[PDB]
């Protein structure tokens, strides 16, 4: 019938079907993941063993 | 007999700290008691005694 | 030396309230002690 049991959320999206199941877990401001996924970006290459191209030493081969 | 697998579930942010959880919930069912056994109050010693 | 700049930082949603945190992390640093001096005990008279 009329639209009556129809609902918006935050973002401005409707939905129409009173069966369908809304998303949630939005109230999670800074999420992990978002975390995560930050860190991932703006931080690469890091762990990595840098130091073999600041080192002087003429030998860089390793022998017994 | 799994009810949902091991995941992590974000929480809320309640302040500069981030927080998540980790959850498993489960279940399990020996249907036969009589089929299983043990064995109880055994001795050893690997590490022994020299001397 | 600042461990990040002026940011803004989402909260959780404990209620119809949107709320929001404002941090700068960070420290002054002077290298040369003996480039800097100050003066004490400064007398100055109100206007009249």
């Amino acid at each position: 019938p009329d639209m009556v049991l129809a609902y918006s959320d935050e973002r401005g999206y409707f939905i129409f079907d009173p069966n369908e199941e809304p998303p949630t877990g939005s109230g999670n401001g800074e999420t992990a993941s978002q975390v995560e996924l930050y860190i991932d970006l703006t931080k690469p290459l890091e762990g990595a063993d840098f130091r073999r191209y600041e080192s002087p030493n003429p030998s860089t081969i390793t022998l017994p | 007999k799994q009810l949902t697998p091991m995941m992590k579930m974000d929480l809320a942010t309640l302040g500069p700290v981030i927080r998540w959880m980790i959850l498993m919930y489960g279940v399990p069912v020996m249907y036969a008691p009589k089929k299983f056994m043990k064995y109880t109050n055994i001795k050893a010693d690997v590490p022994g005694y020299i001397g």
